[PDB]
């Protein structure tokens, strides 16, 4: 089953799928777990 | 009951029908007309066809904002719309081409900041930013400079520091694509290449001068000997240099832009120095031109495309 | 393990710290030495802003580096 700048089967697993997870934060309903990407460096 | 709007975001509206003998908080949670809180007042008549802003309190507005803002901070709203009633009330004269903002409410170091920004190339990430910039750039920079405080998590009032707003500001900006490249000599320990990208590749602490920065600046070695650190390879639109306020000649046709911070560490007021067919010195509404200037500088912002050095 | 911090002064501080403190602790380790309030701090490694949240592990400070302490500008 199928970024800000603009860049499955039913989060840590998504996350999974070169970028670290712990640097991913997603977001989806406008709340943090189309879902949203955000980056910490 | 009357028809009303509701928006995160003033382009998504929502058609609601409200009972008026409740007030908007009851129906709607926080709820703002034209930035006035109206959450404890019942509807009015005259508000029939109004768009009202509303927090979030389901999925879809919280998609909508997060789309618009790139932010999830639930205190955001209440911070733009508080800001938007006092910046609604000032002025943004044009003085020679750039929206500037009349002095008030000690709003220089954000006057000095909106002015950066329409002189160096910039893309806003948040469709918020992007769409108050232009209507910045076109005079009308009321919302533009509410957002500003809302991000910078700065009050109508408070004093501020335009290069922690830019670096602030930096961060909902596409600089993914900009890179720096620094290398440390030491004679000792040979050298030590660093890699810098987004906010980090545009930004330095130090020095006004990017001509100093590309030939080389003295720092200690940790084996306790001095180092020469040098630009090696910057790839960004601009620079940013700045340095603790201290007295610097402008020369025309060598940089783009300028912060000047006159006073102390306790308060201070900025005036903006821009190399256009002359100096001008822009102080809120107030322009001066002049051939030369000194002053006590503290940001200087340079254009930039691809630089690589000729240091071997 | 111990790092140096330079002041508008001119003035070196010296701290004993971890990889693992914050850029927050540094700077509550500045204000015993010097009574700064940390709200007030910048810190500075080499050019590049040392941020909250961060750790100084993150920007590879090691032991015997200088940091310089900056301070936040107050313009109206
Ligand atoms: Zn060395």
């Amino acid at each position: 089953m199928q970024t800000l700048t603009g860049k499955v089967e039913p989060i840590e697993n998504v996350k999974a799928k070169g970028i670290p997870p712990d640097q991913q934060r997603l977001i989806f309903a406008g709340r943090q777990l189309t879902l949203h990407l955000v980056l910490r460096l | 009951t009357i028809k009303v709007f509701t928006t995160v975001d003033n382009i998504n509206l929502h058609t609601q029908v409200v009972d008026m003998s409740m007030t908007y908080g009851q129906q709607f949670g926080p709820t703002y007309l034209d930035g006035a809180d109206v959450t404890k007042i019942k509807p009015h008549n005259s508000h029939e066809g109004k768009t009202f802003y509303v927090l979030p309190n389901d999925d879809t507005l919280r998609v909508e904002a997060f789309e618009y803002y790139h932010t999830t901070d639930p205190s955001f709203l209440g911070r733009y719309m508080s800001a938007l009633n006092h910046t609604k009330k000032w002025k943004y004269p044009q003085v020679n081409g750039l929206t500037s903002i009349k002095w008030a409410d000690n709003n220089s170091y954000l006057a000095t900041a909106l002015l950066t920004l329409q002189q160096i190339e910039l893309k806003f990430n948040p469709p918020a930013l992007q769409d108050a910039y232009y209507r910045a750039r076109a005079g009308e920079a009321a919302n533009f400079c509410a957002l500003i405080l809302a991000y910078c998590n700065k009050t109508v009032g408070e004093l501020g520091d335009v290069r922690e707003t830019m670096s602030y500001l930096f961060q909902h900006a596409n600089l993914d694509s900009c890179k720096r490249v620094l290398n440390v000599v030491c004679k000792t320990c040979g050298q030590q290449q660093t890699t810098l990208k987004g906010v980090e590749a545009v930004m330095y602490m130090g020095t006004l001068s990017y001509e100093q920065f590309k030939k080389g600046v003295q720092i200690p070695c940790t084996c306790g000997k001095q180092a020469t650190k040098y630009l090696v390879q910057q790839e960004s639109p601009f620079v940013m240099m700045s340095a603790p306020p201290a007295q610097y000649e402008l020369k025309h046709g060598t940089f783009t832009c300028a912060s000047e911070y006159t006073g102390n560490y306790q308060c201070g007021h900025y005036k903006h120095i821009t190399s256009k067919e002359t100096l001008y010195c822009i102080n809120g509404a107030l322009l001066t031109k002049s051939s030369e200037y000194k002053g006590p500088i503290t940001d200087v912002f340079y254009k930039e495309n691809s630089y690589t050095t000729t240091i071997k």
